[PDB]
Formats: C-alpha cells, structure tokens, sequence
C-alpha cells in the first residue's frame, strides 16, 4: 500500500537527481512513490548504473533554479569541480549580487565553499523544514545553523591583496598570504606548501577574524 | 593548486 503516482509537482517518470552513497549525485528517472512510515520514499533509476529508494531531502530536481527563487539556507545540489566535475549538496550562504557578481555562494556539506553561476545548482526536491539538519559533520551543520539563522548580519575581515596573515587548517596556524578577494570569499596561499584555498572572509580560520570574535568585554 | 578543505570553522 501507499504507492503513488505523485506528490505535488513530484511525478513518477519525472527526470530527477539523487544521493549516492558515494554523496555525489547523478541523474535519473524517478520509477516510483511510496509511503512508508511517517513519510515518502522515492525510488531513482539512475541512468549509468544503478537504483535507489531515497527520501525525499535526497532527490533534486534536474532544472536550474529560476532567478530569484533560492535564498540563503536553500538546499541544494551544485557542481564541484577538481581539474572532473561532480555534483555534491550544499546551502545557498549568498545569493546573486553585482559584487559576487551575480553568483550563488555555495557552503557545501563538507565545509568547502565556492560561488556558482546559476547553471551549476539544483534544487533539493523536499528539504527539511531546518535545511542543515541533514549535513552529517556536525561540525559543518553547527555553522551552518548559526550562519543562516544570524543572516544578515555577517561580521568579516577586510583583507587585502598581499596581506600576510595566519590561516588555520587541520589543527595548525600556517603563514599565509592573501592572494585574491573575490566578494565574500579570499584566496589563502599557504606559504609552506604553496597550495591555495578559498576561504569566507567570516571564518574564524582566517586569524583576523578569530582574533575579533575572542575578543571581548 | 587546491589544498583539501579545512571547512568553515577551526579544527576543535
Ligand atoms: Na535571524
């Protein structure tokens, strides 16, 4: 029992995105809707390999969200890319702005952050109502909470091209140098290992910004 | 020249 044909504008043979275990994410068809439980189970026929029966937080839609329908706290998927693209979830942490240059700033569910232009995100089909309680490090859902829930109010550092300054990574404080400012995000060049990281420009990782926010009176 | 994530906030 409990089988359907659709829920809302979810309709069985509906193109869609779902989570592998692997947490990237691949197109399909949506082959069935089930009530199971407290809720809805929706099973995926993926187009390479492959079949799963995901809830609903787990399925994205394969279109492209229209200007102006996300905000900061949306759920999504968005592409990843390492020389090789992916699809990985994240949160919408800005939306498009002349000086983010009209992208969307992406907090990924492992903490790795990057603007994405409007062609690269995907919107989760069925969030939860709180959209960061499913990231599993509690680390990066921690943050999350505290960011969307402080939105707008965004204390950052003012960094500069060439700027030294201490990073942290893993554990320890690198030297660092500034080499980009790019909205909302700094490119950190670790002087050690000469490898580069974009960083918000509010994260206590950047010493400037640790240094405030321990601060106090 | 990527270095892996360190994510959003310290390492605790
Ligand atoms: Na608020």
């Amino acid at each position: 029992g409990g089988e359907l044909s659709k829920d809302g504008d979810l309709i069985v043979s509906m193109r869609i995105l779902g989570k592998k275990r692997t947490k990237t994410w691949h197109k399909g068809t949506l082959i069935a809707i089930q009530t199971v439980g407290p809720g809805k189970k929706y099973k995926v026929k993926f187009d390479n390999k492959g079949k799963s029966l995901l809830s609903g937080n787990h399925i994205a839609y394969d279109y492209h969200p229209p200007a102006d329908k996300l905000y900061v706290g949306s759920r999504v998927v968005a592409k990843y890319k390492d020389g090789q693209v992916w699809l990985y979830a994240g949160i919408v942490a800005e939306t498009p702005n002349v000086k983010n240059k009209l992208r969307f700033l992406i907090f990924f569910d492992d903490g790795y952050a990057s603007y994405v232009t409007q062609s690269e995100l995907y919107p989760i089909c069925r969030p939860l109502k709180k959209t960061w309680e499913d990231i599993e490090d509690i680390s990066c859902r921690d943050f999350i909470e505290e960011y969307v829930t402080a939105y707008p109010n965004r204390p950052m550092v003012l960094l500069k091209s060439g700027q030294l300054i201490k990073t942290e990574w893993e554990g320890t404080w690198w030297k660092s140098r500034v080499e980009e400012v790019d909205g909302s995000l700094v490119r950190i060049l670790f002087l050690d290992d000469k490898r580069c990281e974009w960083i918000y420009r509010g994260s206590t990782r950047l010493e400037p910004m640790f240094s405030m926010k321990t601060s106090s009176a | 020249a990527r270095k892996s994530t360190g994510g959003k906030a310290p390492r605790k």
